[PDB]
């Protein structure tokens, strides 16, 4: 999961949106499936198409996420010519959060996650520029 | 509509609200030595297929 | 001006097995109160053997239907 | 590392995946905690004997003692199982969490 | 259980763990788990009932499992070493083997699921013994190799245990599930600042095990082992009712109470090493654990809840329990915080 | 006599007071003679006495 | 979750069902008021058969004191009802 | 019923049994000295001699002190008919700019 | 970190090195404090077991205060033996490296540039 | 040392003391059956100690200077106010038998500590056994719900499993119409307005489900109304009994050491006669519950641990 997250900071910010947005869907498809192994794991299902069902739900539902957050960021900077903007990111992650309104069918559960993803998207953004670290090696 | 509702919509009530849930799926477990353990390979798999532990 | 303190009905929300109920933990039952479950009821039976008639023990006509533990 | 602790290496795996996925006897899970102790039982072996390290010739020795101390102790388990529910079932052992 | 053969035992847990702690060999390490794994046993099934033998049965399983993840990690630092010094390991793979073997010895998320069962099933004073003294070699053996431990492995656990344990323990009402998930989450404390300061790991330890073992003495001096059940105590042993709420508060990491010391050291240690957002993450996350522990002192201490008839009649008798070291372990579980200073005495 | 019962704390276990005392007096007469060599060695390695 | 609730509704459509089954029974003049003796000509022993297949149905041991009255499809349904308390 | 419960009980009206009752206390005895300890510590102690310690601090932050020193100053620097007031507070030659 | 400080020593309370420090004064108020937690003990002893607390038990209360301030002390010993050690090797290792702690050239307000920001 | 551990391992065993004499003798009987004078009999004629029935105020003659307390300190539950209107609408009649049973067990396990610990034997009337046949009668005749049953049952299978049956169990028969004939020239009236049916109830089920299943498990004896009048008959038919079955043949050292732990404790006795079970019966609220216990707390020698009241003449508190 490291090779992926480096061909998405080794690109330029808002340009070459097809690339970025192939990162973003595969590191979602990523996160919906080890979703979907705890799931069927610790909640057996009562057939094996009714796991494969379950997987495809919860994968694609990741997937498109990761697709839009990755695509709506992408032009943002395009369009305003701002790279280095956490707005961008912001953009981006409330339009995942919709999504995640969408499919699961409530307005309440696409607008708070539109507030909290694109709050968590904007501070990724922060970080890269600034340099945060969230698993900081040693130092002292 | 803005003290008794909105204020308390969007920060008291709905963080409440979501750990609630997130607490009944980490207690939805039905005890069952068959379904745990195979929890412990897909760690044990996505340790290393995904984020490369072992290296 | 009495204060108010918890009444019979507002105990019983922290009696049941879980906090939240859900469709799943709708049944489940609080534990035994000293923890020792009620023992089941018949589970093995005796192994039943017929020793005979055609035995060298059973004097050729003697079926002894017998029931074993071991 | 020659072709040999390939096998060995890919025999514990199989033990071990072997072990977390149970299918419904307790029996039938306990012989792959002891095909586990084979497994490392012989790739220490062989490893300890390929390097001539002589005094740790003793350690599979050693290895072998504790190895059914456990075995002991999980039969031990399964007869108590047993006289509870009469099999040695995994799926009744679930008046834990729930 | 003869009274001799419970001493025996216990002196063989005891043993395992102390072999562990002096031992310079990873076989003899191995050896001493698996004696404090072979002693522990008994003393879950002291009472033979259905809920113990399913507790002694998954907690052999978990632990025997591990073992032979700890002894293969052990054979690979073997072959890529040529020695078998309890120090850092050289090879990558054997790291987080062992890693992975101690985090489920421990019961750190995602190997988390057995400590609210194994609790459950055990008595009480069982369950002190599991809780806390279980931890004393799983620990020493951290202590040891962190240096080798990969970083993003031992944070992620301890950042899934802060929240595992923080969100298993909102839904229950038995003690012995809220004091296995309390458990849970401070082994994420612990293991968070290892990478960075093995000190700090064994004061949030110290501290850890002296206000569980309080909690644990004064839930036997009762006999409760249900959340209802400590409701009455107001009506039994007043005194024991605000003893409770001073624990519970400092086990919240509220100010000025000793539960603050370990938290409160921590957090600096990983500024120190710029790391900002871990902290506040784990800060933060924290509060879930005091959500729990106030609503015990709502039901047991701030309230007043129905009682019962019968209740009069033990009124006329006193509590005849050892509850041993209740008294001192209740003063420092609360009123350390001014002698913070002291921790240097752990290095 | 009150109570129906004889208390099993209707006397002092003068065994139990009789040891609880000496154990104060010992460790205050331990302290004291280990502050005071403390206090002798720590001027003799300084220097100053 | 917590099952389906049972209703005087289902019940009838379980007991005729089951009634339907039988090879005795014929399905065209099978009423819901219908009487096993007089209107279907079954006999003593027939009418204990059926009773049994309502054992298997619900699960649960009808006593033969009881079954000498279950005489009509109706009274099966509101004998289940009684055990169940299926008031509806 | 639901429970074994104590009626509610009816708020006492101290006037009911001590009609000179200040209201701190059932006692009569006890009552009158509560009344007496507020009433001497608060209104003679705190805000009497509070009040005046107040009235009298020692020229509280220096407020007369900066007076009589202005005064001076005023009275110094027109005699040598210096300005009133500098508009540098700070000697330049002890400064260096940037460049 | 002080763990293996280059000294052997192991597993040993109080090195003999230690003996070079000041003990610390009877009339600390870090022992202080201590010897009062052990009082406060001695009163929830009493408590939890339904005996008069201030009076049950004095040869009981004495004991509580004594034991606590013992290891106390001991603990204020080794408190502050191992502070002073860590002075000790902050202090020789900024020594042996001269390069890497330069003494810093200071200039007065006069001659540093800050930038003003009005507040208006 | 009080028992524990180290007094065990030291060499306290309880079959060092236990003798062929050591007997648990229990006397049943219906209502007015002269169990009463019959058991005080059988103590002095074999030498055991005798406990008199657990009354309502039984747990007070065994703490403190032994004297009964006022009525609100032992649950307010009234015997006569039980005759005088058994289907009153403030549960009365469940409380005073969930009180009682919890009596007859703190009694019983009185009754086992003395015989372990001494080595004498012991006789009760009635006990934890015998009690269901009053809350039988009860139920059926409309005095307790439903719910109050469950309840009973719940708390007694999580106690009564805990300690071994009597020895000996002597019932002593008397036909329903002789004890309403030894009722009405007995005294009380309240005991006057017991209806037939309740001590035909209380019969039923004495004999149909009690000495049924003590047989199995104990050694019983059946005694009429005569017989029970010479206790010369009955002191024989015991020191000749055989002691051939129930669970006392397979205790040994240690398993009587589990038990007498339990028994010296009484606190660890009666945990579960206060299951947190929201009975109206049994139900007490908050405020009630406070202002009794702080009356209680002020009684005479109630204050602190038996021992330290200086009020009672208690001395050197300062060096105890
Ligand atoms: C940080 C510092 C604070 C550490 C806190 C330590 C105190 C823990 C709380 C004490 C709880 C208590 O009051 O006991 C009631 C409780 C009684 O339980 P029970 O269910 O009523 O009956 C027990 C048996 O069934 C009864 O069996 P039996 O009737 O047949 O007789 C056997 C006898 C047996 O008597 C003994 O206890 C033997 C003593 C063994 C200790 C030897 C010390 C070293 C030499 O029973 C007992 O257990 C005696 C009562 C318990 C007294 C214990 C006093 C010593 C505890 C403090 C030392 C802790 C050392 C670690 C413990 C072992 C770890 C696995 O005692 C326990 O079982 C708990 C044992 C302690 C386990 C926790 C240890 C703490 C781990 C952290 C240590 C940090 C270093
Ligand atoms: C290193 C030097 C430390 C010196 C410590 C000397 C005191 C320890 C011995 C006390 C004892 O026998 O029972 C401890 C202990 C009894 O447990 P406990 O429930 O705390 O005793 C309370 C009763 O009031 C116990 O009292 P009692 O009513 O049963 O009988 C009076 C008792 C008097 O015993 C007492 O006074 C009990 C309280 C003594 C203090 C216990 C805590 C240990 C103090 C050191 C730890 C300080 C905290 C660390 C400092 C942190 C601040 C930096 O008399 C004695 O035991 C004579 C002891 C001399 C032999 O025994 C065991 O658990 C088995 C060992
Ligand atoms: C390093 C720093 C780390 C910081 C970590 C801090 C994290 C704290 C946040 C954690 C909680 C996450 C948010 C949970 C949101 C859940 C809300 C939800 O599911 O919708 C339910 C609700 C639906 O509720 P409803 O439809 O059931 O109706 C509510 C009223 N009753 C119950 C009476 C019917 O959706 C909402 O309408 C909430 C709107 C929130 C808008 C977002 C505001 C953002 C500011
Ligand atoms: C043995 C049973 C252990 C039970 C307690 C388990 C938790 C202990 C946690 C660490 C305790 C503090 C360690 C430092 C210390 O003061 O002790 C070692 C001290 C200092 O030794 P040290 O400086 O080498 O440190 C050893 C322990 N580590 C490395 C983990 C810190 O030594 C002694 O106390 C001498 C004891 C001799 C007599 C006993
Ligand atoms: C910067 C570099 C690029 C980084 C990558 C950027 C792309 C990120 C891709 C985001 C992927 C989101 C993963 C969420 C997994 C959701 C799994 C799922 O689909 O199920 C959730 C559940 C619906 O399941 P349900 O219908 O209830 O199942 C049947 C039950 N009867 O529905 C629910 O219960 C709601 C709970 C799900 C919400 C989980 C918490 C949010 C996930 C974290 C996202 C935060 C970051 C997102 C913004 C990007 C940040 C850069
Ligand atoms: C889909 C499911 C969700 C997963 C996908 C979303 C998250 C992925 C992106 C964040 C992970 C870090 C990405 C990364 O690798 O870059 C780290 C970045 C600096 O590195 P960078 O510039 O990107 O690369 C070259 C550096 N030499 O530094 C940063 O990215 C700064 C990160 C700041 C994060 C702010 C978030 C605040 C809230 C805390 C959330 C995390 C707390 C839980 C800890 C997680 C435990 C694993
Ligand atoms: C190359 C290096 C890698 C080496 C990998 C070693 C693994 C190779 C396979 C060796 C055999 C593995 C042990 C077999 C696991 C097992 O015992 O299956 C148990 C489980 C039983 O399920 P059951 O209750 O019987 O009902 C099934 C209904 N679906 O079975 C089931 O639930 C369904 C059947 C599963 C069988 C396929 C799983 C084997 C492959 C696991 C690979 C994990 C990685
Ligand atoms: C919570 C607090 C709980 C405290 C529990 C009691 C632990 C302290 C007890 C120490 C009492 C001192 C006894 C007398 C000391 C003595 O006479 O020395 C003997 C022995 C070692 O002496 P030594 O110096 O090694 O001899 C060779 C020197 N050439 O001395 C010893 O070895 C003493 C035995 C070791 C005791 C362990 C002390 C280390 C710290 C224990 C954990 C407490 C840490 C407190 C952290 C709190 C932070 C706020
Ligand atoms: C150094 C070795 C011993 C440990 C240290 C303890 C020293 C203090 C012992 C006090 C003597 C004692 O026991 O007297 C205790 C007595 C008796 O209590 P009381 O009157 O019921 O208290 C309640 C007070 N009322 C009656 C007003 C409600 O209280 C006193 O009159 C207080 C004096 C002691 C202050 C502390
Ligand atoms: C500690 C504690 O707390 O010890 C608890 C108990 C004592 O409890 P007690 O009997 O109530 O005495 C306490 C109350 N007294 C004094 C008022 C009566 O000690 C024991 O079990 C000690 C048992 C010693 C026997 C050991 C056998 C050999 C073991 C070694 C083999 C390898
Ligand atoms: N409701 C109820 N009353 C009980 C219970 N045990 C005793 N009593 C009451 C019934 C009687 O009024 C009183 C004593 O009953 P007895 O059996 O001892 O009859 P009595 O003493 O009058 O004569 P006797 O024993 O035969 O010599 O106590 C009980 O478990 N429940
Ligand atoms: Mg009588």
């Amino acid at each position: 999961a490291k090779t992926v997250l480096r061909q998405y900071w080794d690109i330029p910010e808002g340009t070459e949106c097809h690339r970025k947005t192939y990162a973003t869907t595969s590191i979602g498809g990523a996160a919906g499936l080890v979703v979907s192994a705890y799931s069927v794991a610790l909640k057996t299902p009562t057939s094996f198409l009714e796991g494969v069902a379950r997987t495809g739900r919860y994968t694609f539902t990741a997937a498109a996420i990761g697709a839009i957050f990755g695509l709506t960021s992408c032009i943002s900077a395009q369009v305003r010519e701002k790279p280095d903007d956490p707005l961008n990111y912001l953009i981006g992650g409330c339009a995942g959060g919709l999504i995640l309104g969408a499919r699961t069918r409530s307005y309440g559960i696409g607008a708070a996650a539109c507030a909290y993803m694109g709050l968590t998207a904007a501070l990724v953004k922060m970080g890269q520029l600034e340099g945060w670290q969230v698993f900081a090696e040693p130092k002292v | 509509l803005l003290d008794l509702i909105w204020l308390e919509a969007i920060l008291p009530k709905t963080i409440s609200l979501a750990q609630m849930k997130a607490s009944t799926l980490v207690t939805n477990q039905k005890g069952l030595i068959k379904l745990y353990f195979l929890s412990f390979l897909i760690t044990i798999l996505i340790s290393m297929i995904l984020f490369n532990f072992h290296e | 001006a009495r204060q108010w303190q918890p009444d019979v009905e507002w105990a019983e929300q922290y009696g049941g097995a879980v906090m939240y109920p859900t469709k799943e933990t709708a049944h489940w039952k609080p534990p035994p109160w000293n923890d020792v479950d009620p023992p089941k009821d018949t589970l093995v039976s005796n192994l039943t053997l017929n020793f005979g008639p055609q035995h060298p023990a059973a004097h050729g006509v003697l079926r002894l239907v017998m029931e074993l533990s071991g | 590392m020659s072709m040999v602790y390939m096998n060995i290496m890919m025999a514990f795996t199989v033990s071990l995946v072997g072990l977390l996925m149970y299918r419904s006897h307790l029996m039938s899970s306990l012989l792959c905690l002891e095909g586990m102790m084979l497994s490392l039982f012989v790739m220490a072996a062989l490893t300890i004997l390929n390097s001539h390290f002589t005094l740790a010739s003793m350690m599979p020795i050693i290895l072998l003692v504790f190895a059914a101390c456990e075995a002991a102790l999980g039969l031990s388990l399964l007869v108590m199982v047993s006289n509870t529910y009469g099999t040695d079932y995994v799926q009744n052992l679930n008046l834990l969490q729930c | 259980m003869n009274p001799i053969i419970f001493i025996i035992i216990l002196l063989t847990i005891m043993l395992g763990t102390i072999i562990v702690m002096i031992s310079s060999h990873w076989l003899l390490v191995w050896i001493g788990f698996e004696m404090n794994m072979l002693a522990i046993i008994p003393i879950m099934m002291k009472n033979h009932n259905p809920r113990a033998t399913e507790a002694s049965t998954k907690y052999f399983l978990t632990q025997s499992t591990a073992s032979m993840l700890l002894m293969m990690a052990v054979i690979i630092n073997l072959m890529f070493s040529g020695q078998w010094t309890v120090m850092k390991l050289f090879n990558p793979m054997a790291s987080m083997l062992m890693t992975m073997a101690l985090a489920m010895k421990l019961g750190m998320a995602p190997f988390h699921f057995w400590v609210p069962e194994v609790t459950q099933g055990i008595p009480l004073s069982s369950g002190l013994i599991l809780l806390t003294w279980q931890k004393l070699a799983p620990m020493s053996v951290l202590y040891q190799i962190f240096p080798s431990i990969n970083l993003n492995l031992i944070l992620t656990l301890s950042v899934l245990s802060i929240l595992i344990g923080g969100w298993g323990g909102l839904n229950q009402t038995q003690l012995r599930k809220i004091m296995a998930y309390s458990s849970i989450a401070h082994m994420g404390w612990m293991t968070a600042v290892l990478p960075y300061n093995p000190t700090m790991t064994l004061l949030n330890l110290i501290i850890y095990i002296i206000m569980t073992s309080t909690m644990f003495t004064m839930f036997m001096a009762n006999s409760t082992t249900t959340t209802l059940s400590l409701s009455h105590t107001w009506n039994k042993t007043p005194i024991m009712t605000v003893l409770i709420l001073a624990t519970l508060l400092s086990m919240g990491g509220l100010p000025p109470l000793s539960g603050f010391m370990p938290k409160w050291m921590i957090i600096q240690e990983m500024t120190k090493n710029n790391s900002i957002i871990l902290p506040t993450f784990m800060a933060i996350t924290a509060l879930l654990n005091l959500y729990f522990y106030m609503r015990l002192t709502y039901s047991t201490t701030l309230t007043m809840f129905p009682s019962t008839n019968n209740m009069k009649m033990k009124w006329q008798f006193p509590l005849m329990k050892k509850m041993t070291f209740l008294p001192t372990m209740v003063v420092l579980s609360t009123m350390m915080l001014p002698l913070t200073p002291m921790l240097s005495v752990l290095e | 006599k009150f109570y129906i019962q004889e208390p099993p704390h209707g006397s002092p276990n003068w065994l139990k007071v009789g040891l609880t005392l000496g154990t104060s007096v010992f460790l205050w007469i331990y302290l004291i003679k280990q502050h005071n060599e403390d206090v002798l060695e720590y001027k003799r390695r300084n220097g100053l006495e | 979750s917590d099952a389906p609730p049972l209703t005087l509704e289902g019940i009838k459509d379980r007991v005729l069902y089951v009634l339907k089954l039988y090879d005795k029974i014929d399905p065209e003049k099978l009423s819901v008021n219908s009487h096993f003796m007089k209107d279907l000509g079954l006999d003593s022993l027939d009418q204990v058969e059926i009773i049994m297949a309502m054992e298997d149905e619900f699960g649960f041991e009808i006593p033969d004191i009881d079954a000498e009255k279950l005489m009509c499809p109706q009274e099966i349904v509101d004998y289940i009802a009684d055990k169940k308390d299926v008031y509806e | 019923l639901r429970w074994q419960e104590d009626p509610e009980p009816e708020d006492e009206n101290l006037y009911e049994k001590n009609p000179d009752s200040h209201g701190y206390d059932k006692d009569p005895a006890v009552d009158i000295w509560n009344m007496r300890v507020v009433f001497f510590f608060g209104f003679s102690i705190v805000l009497v001699l509070g009040s005046t310690f107040v009235a009298y601090l020692p020229d509280y932050r220096m407020q007369e002190w900066a007076r009589r020193e202005a005064e001076r100053l005023v009275k110094y620097r027109e005699a040598h008919g210096l300005p009133i007031m500098e508009s540098n507070c700070f000697d330049p030659s002890k400064i260096q700019l940037p460049e | 970190m002080m763990t293996g400080r280059q000294g052997r020593a192991t597993f040993q309370f109080l090195p003999d090195e230690a003996r070079s420090l000041p003990p610390p004064k009877l009339t600390d108020p870090r022992l202080a404090f201590v010897g009062f937690l052990g009082y406060c003990s001695g009163l929830i002893d009493n408590a939890i077991r339904r005996r008069p607390v201030l009076l049950a038990g004095l040869h009981r209360q004495l004991l509580y205060i004594t034991s606590f301030v013992f290891v106390g002390y001991y603990l204020l010993k080794r408190q502050d033996y191992m502070y002073a050690v860590r002075d000790h090797d902050m202090f020789s290792y900024i020594k042996s490296h001269p390069e890497d702690f330069p003494e810093k050239d200071k200039k007065t307000y006069g001659e540093v540039f800050e930038e003003f920001h009005p507040v208006r | 040392l009080q028992y524990g551990p180290l007094a065990y391992i030291l060499g306290e065993k309880a079959t060092k003391k236990m003798t062929e004499k050591s007997k648990l003798i229990t006397v049943d009987g219906n209502i007015c059956s002269g169990k009463s004078k019959l058991a005080k009999e059988i103590a002095e004629k074999l030498g055991l100690k005798h406990f008199p029935e657990a009354g309502i105020h039984y747990v007070d003659s065994t703490t403190g200077d032994g004297k009964p307390l006022p009525v609100q300190f032992s649950g307010n539950c009234s015997l006569e106010k039980f005759y005088d209107d058994p289907k009153s609408n403030d549960g009365n009649s469940y409380r005073l038998q969930a009180w009682l049973y919890a009596s007859r067990l703190l009694q019983y396990a009185d009754a086992l500590e003395h015989l372990l610990s001494t080595g004498q034997g012991v006789v009760l009337e009635r006990s934890i056994y015998s009690d269901f046949v009053f809350l039988e009668a009860m139920y059926r005749q409309g005095f307790i719900r439903k719910q109050c049953v469950d309840h009973y049952n719940q708390v007694k299978k999580v106690t009564i499993c805990e300690y071994l049956p009597p020895h000996v169990v002597v019932y002593v028969d008397v036909p329903v119409p002789e004890v309403q004939s030894r009722i009405q020239k007995k005294g009380n009236p309240h005991e006057m307005k017991i209806t037939s049916a309740y001590l035909q109830d209380i019969e039923n089920a004495y004999k149909g489900t009690f000495l049924p299943e003590m047989s199995e498990k104990c050694e019983v004896l059946q005694y009429s109304a005569w017989e029970a009048q010479d206790a010369e008959k009955v002191v024989e038919d015991i020191e000749y009994l055989k002691y051939d079955k129930g669970p006392w043949l397979d205790q040994n050292d240690r398993k009587l050491h589990k038990l007498r732990m339990l028994v010296q404790d009484k606190l660890e006795v009666l945990n579960y006669t206060s299951i947190p079970v929201f009975l109206p019966e049994v139900t007490v609220g908050a405020h009630q519950s406070d202002q009794v216990f702080q009356e209680f707390t002020e009684l005479p020698g109630r204050k602190y641990r038996a021992g330290y009241n200086e009020d009672v003449g208690d001395k050197w508190i300062w060096l105890k």
